[PDB]
């Protein structure tokens, strides 16, 4: 007879875990999966002992202690930095698990996600590199492209580049940031796009060590 | 005493009615909160104590004091709507609670919370209460500061806001900064914990235009011109959005300081004794950290390690043990003992560098950090070897699953002129398997020990780094005799190298740039499992080669701190993961201060770090290195706390080895040879014999019926057969060989005392003149010219 009240309490427990792995991982919102899985957790500590000795109730409790173990690794599997390349390498090396990216959270909740650590790991560290350099070439792209030369007035006759120490600062900066990019593990995937940013970079001083003798001298013969 | 005034108000504003008991509770809870938060000395603290009781009993008299007067008196606001006093138990379980959502939200650092930490916690809210609440946090540094601030803002709800200083800051950018920060706190009514650090500021100039904030909460002159115009037009906005209709300029700027008087809140940090104006210390509230307890560091140590295994049912308590802490559970078990002595390490280098302060020598300051880094370490070091030994006792029984089963191949091949022979390689066989099963025994006794010889190390990698050798090992002896006081089992004799290190890493690095004494190859060890980022006190620069040499394959630049172009190669190496030595030191640049204290932040999927005026992304696989080639140097407390110190300085007892070494392996190399095979007696001579029954292993399932082939294989198991009984040689006849290298040393060991005086005389003599420099290679050839070329030694 209390096989009717533990299934009766374990049937909705069992039912919330079914509409929790089906919301998609695309709409998951992870801080609120915590609050969920918390609300699951008190409500599993508000049964009381006499279940407390079927093998039901803590097969579901160590269930939910191994989804509130891999609930950080899902709230970093969520970050922004992860793209779908490192989606086809936790495809390479998962093995299991098709996913086409219609993206269930069941799916991604039955792998081992705490057996296979280390591989999420070394797929977040991969990521977490790949966002910084491509941060990084955002900036670059952002900066260069919205870059104009200020203009002063020359006694009313011309109309000279002022601010040569800043721009020619940006310039070594950039290209010594480049060539020190040159040298990073993360190198490989972006690497044609950064050759020719180092190439209108390298263009750019090739102009600018010409102008300002150009300008010197000129303003020298002036006067 | 206005502050005092403002805060009985507050507690009294949204209560009823109360007795007596209860506003003189509360009287005596601000006094507490506002006298005693500053004090340093316990002394004071019982003083105040003392006086703020008899002062309730003078005033009032008649009064009950029991009700009134409960020495753990606590106030707080999270349990309750209103602010009833609390007790201790029901808010440590809320902060525990709070505090582990806390872990796994932004950052993953796992936290203690004893007893001190939940009154620092309670005393930053009620400053996040009070209007016009603002806090300066003193005291050593790490221990709390910039971690509980964000610890107790995120749990108010305030958004934490920070300024990013580097050369180029006028007062014009920190005028904008402020018009930011104060259109945020006045108009939108976003509560803002607007903290600062020692690090961006020490004396940015404008630090006393953040004194009228302070004081009133309103800068006069800031919003000049349109932004005037654009503040107003907010401001009417906000004030229509919260329901209060004002019209005219001045009743909403008066508005806008009442906002910017509520919402937001100012949160210093600084480290104790230029120094600050008194005015600065009068306009915010106190809080005195001061260092951690003996319970601070006992509840730090217990939680951090609880997750290893440390149970020893077997251990007997001694008579008579050194305790430290006080409040332990009489008799301690295996676990509380082993907690008992890490404090005590800690308490014993705290002594030390008392009484290296005490003869003048130079002291580095000693800091929670380095606690956490030696428990830090002391895991990581236990698992370790735990793996390793579990690894190597199933493979063990492996081999011993397979002679059984070649056992029984043997038995089999009896069916059937070789009957005589292949039943002779039996008769080796089983007597291995003997030998196999004693090895066995052996590593149960290496359980016995496995624990406390890993605390042995894992202090050794994180405390004793910046000392000599003499001083190293004199805190070693110290240790040792603790444990054996602790009944502790360990072993006797360690090698502090090889226990950290293989042969083949140590073939590295004299295949590297590095000279093979026992001070150079425990500050390489140093550099192999570092927590915090390393420093190098090198006189005679070999370090920075030996660096390059040993992660040229990643890349490492090099740079130093007086290089203008520097911060932009700190920045490069930061973004894209390549490591950097960084030179000169002694112009310590404190931009450093969050990448050596690993302030990270996870801002969306960004991993942002402070450098400059720029939030860049670190890379995890950056790693840096700071040297100094200057050895006369004293370094602030703050540096202290986020590096590692090793020290590739010349000594009198660095010397003295070396050249005993030196004169041992010249003169009487029978003795060097048995010496060293002594300090092989260690893992060296053990993973070759484990290497080479595992390629006896290869080779040993190959039996179904063919290895009678020749009956020859036996010598492959004869191989074994001799040197691992000379594995049982060296180990029976271990004692002997102690005293005979103790003996022969002590033969040859004032000639290397006189090697060393000369030494320290010649680098001495160049006070006299300009001219009277000589190197350490000076004497070095002078040694091997003496020791080898000597033409009166034939």
């Amino acid at each position: 007879q209390d096989l009717k009240g533990v299934w009766s309490e374990l049937s909705k427990v069992w039912e919330q875990i079914d509409q929790m792995k089906e919301q998609p991982w695309v709409s998951v919102q992870p801080r609120k999966l915590r609050q969920n899985l918390d609300a699951l957790l008190n409500q599993l500590k508000s049964f009381p002992a006499r279940l407390r000795q079927y093998a039901s109730y803590e097969f579901v409790q160590r269930l939910l202690k191994g989804y509130m173990k891999i609930n950080m690794l899902v709230i970093e599997l969520k970050s922004e930095a992860l793209k779908d390349r490192h989606w086809k390498q936790l495809m390479k090396r998962l093995h299991v698990n098709w996913v086409v990216s219609e993206l269930t959270l069941g799916q991604i909740w039955d792998v081992d996600l705490q057996k296979n650590e280390a591989i999420v790991k070394d797929v977040l560290l991969v990521a977490q590199g790949e966002m910084a350099l491509e941060e990084f070439l955002k900036q670059i792209r952002e900066v260069w492209n919205t870059y104009e030369l200020d203009l002063v007035n020359y006694q009313n006759k011309c109309r000279l580049i002022r601010g040569w120490d800043d721009l020619f600062n940006k310039v070594k900066e950039h290209i010594n940031s480049v060539s020190a990019m040159k040298l990073s593990p993360y190198y490989k995937v972006f690497e044609e796009d950064a050759l020719s940013w180092e190439d209108k970079l390298n263009r750019i001083m090739a102009l600018f060590d010409v102008w300002i003798d150009v300008q010197r001298r000129w303003v020298y013969l002036e006067g | 005493m206005t502050r005092w005034v403002r805060g009985i108000f507050e507690a009294l504003r949204p209560l009823e009615t109360l007795p007596v008991e209860g506003l003189i509770r509360i009287w005596a809870h601000e006094a507490l909160r506002l006298f005693q938060d500053r004090l340093v000395e316990d002394e004071e603290r019982r003083w105040t104590d003392e006086n703020i009781d008899t002062v309730a009993l003078k005033h009032f008299p008649n009064i009950d004091r029991e009700k009134a007067m409960s020495r753990p008196i606590l106030y707080s606001n999270w349990l309750s709507k209103d602010y009833i006093p609390v007790d201790q138990e029901e808010l440590r379980d809320y902060v525990k609670a709070r505090l582990k959502v806390f872990y796994e939200e932004e950052l993953d650092v796992p936290l203690v919370l004893f007893n001190e930490v939940l009154d620092h916690v309670l005393r930053i809210d009620r400053i996040f209460r009070q209007p016009q609440g603002h806090l300066l946090l003193i005291g050593v540094s790490g221990a709390g500061k910039t971690t509980l601030s964000r610890f107790v803002a995120w749990m108010n709800g305030l958004s934490v806001y920070q300024i990013k200083v580097h050369r180029k800051y006028t007062g014009e950018d920190f005028d904008e900064d402020l018009r930011t920060v104060l259109r945020r706190s006045g108009c939108k009514n976003e509560k803002i914990a607007f903290i600062m650090d020692e690090s961006n500021v020490l004396d940015s100039g404008f630090l006393e235009r953040m004194n009228t904030l302070l004081a009133n909460g309103e800068v006069p002159g800031l919003f000049e011109g349109d932004e005037y115009a654009t503040l107003m037009t907010q401001c009417k906005e906000g004030a229509q959005k919260e329901g209060l209709m004002l019209d005219s300029h001045e009743e909403l700027y008066k508005w806008f300081t009442s906002q910017v008087i509520r919402n937001l809140h100012v949160v210093f940090t600084m480290n104790p004794s230029a120094a600050t104006s008194p005015a600065l210390f009068n306009r915010c509230v106190l809080n005195w950290f001061g260092d951690w307890s003996t319970e601070a560091l006992y509840q730090v140590g217990k939680e951090f390690t609880s997750k290893m295994d440390l149970e020893k049912p077997n251990y007997i308590v001694p008579d008579y043990m050194p305790v430290v802490y006080d409040k332990l559970p009489q008799p301690p078990s295996h676990r509380e003992a082993i907690v008992n002595s890490c404090v005590f390490v800690h308490q014993t280098l705290h002594q030390a560098n008392a009484r290296l302060a005490k003869r003048g020598g130079r002291t580095m300051a000693i800091t929670p950090r380095h606690y956490l880094d030696f428990i830090n370490h002391y895991a990581n070091l236990f698992h370790e070897k735990r793996s390793e030994l579990e690894e190597q006792q199933m493979h063990l029984n492996v081999g011993l699953r397979k002679i059984k089963e070649t056992v029984d191949q043997v038995e089999e091949l009896r069916r059937d002129a070789k009957v005589n022979r292949s039943t002779a390689l039996l008769k080796s066989l089983s007597a291995e398997r003997e030998r196999w099963e004693k090895t066995s025994e052996t590593f149960k006794n290496q359980m016995s020990t496995i624990a406390g010889d890993c605390l042995l190390s894992a202090a050794f990698i994180a405390y004793a780094g910046y000392f000599d050798q003499q001083m190293r090992q004199n805190l070693f002896t110290t240790w040792s005799h603790h444990l054996q006081q602790a009944n502790i089992q360990f072993r006797t004799d360690i090698a502090r190298t090889e226990y950290l290190s293989n042969a083949d890493e140590r073939l590295r690095w004299q295949a590297s740039s590095l000279p093979a004494d026992d001070l150079c190859t425990e500050n390489a060890i140093m550099l192999k499992r570092f927590n915090r980022y390393p420093l190098i006190i090198d006189p005679s620069g070999q370090a920075t080669e030996f660096i390059m040499n040993e992660y040229k394959d990643r890349k490492i630049t090099r740079t130093s701190f007086l290089d203008d172009a520097f911060r932009k190669n700190l920045e490069s190496a930061l973004r894209f993961g390549n490591p950097l030595l960084v030179q000169d030191v002694e112009s310590y640049d404190p931009v450093l201060n969050p990448v050596l204290n690993r302030e990270v932040r996870r801002t969306g999927g960004r991993v942002l770090i402070t450098l400059g005026d720029q939030d860049i992304d670190l890379s995890p696989s950056f790693v840096i290195f700071l040297s100094t080639r200057d050895p006369t140097v004293e370094f602030p407390p703050d540096l202290c706390s986020r590096v590692t110190f090793v020290n590739f300085t010349v000594t009198r007892s660095s010397l003295q080895s070396q050249c005993l070494n030196e004169v041992l392996k010249a003169e009487r190399p029978d003795v060097d040879e048995k010496r060293s095979d002594l300090l092989k007696l260690q893992g060296e001579f053990q993973l070759r014999l484990r290497q080479l029954e595992k390629s006896l292993l290869q080779a040993l399932n190959e039996v179904k019926g063919r290895i009678l082939d020749d009956d020859t294989i036996i010598t492959t198991l004869e191989n074994l057969k001799r040197e691992a009984a000379e594995v049982t040689r060296k180990v029976e006849e271990t004692d002997i060989v102690m005293q005979e290298v103790e003996t022969v040393s002590q033969q040859y060991l004032p000639l290397s005392t006189a090697c060393s005086s000369i030494y320290f005389t010649m680098e001495s003599l160049k006070q006299i003149h300009f001219l009277y420099q000589y190197s350490l290679q000076f004497f070095l050839d002078i040694y091997h010219n003496v020791l080898y070329e000597n033409p009166n030694l034939k």
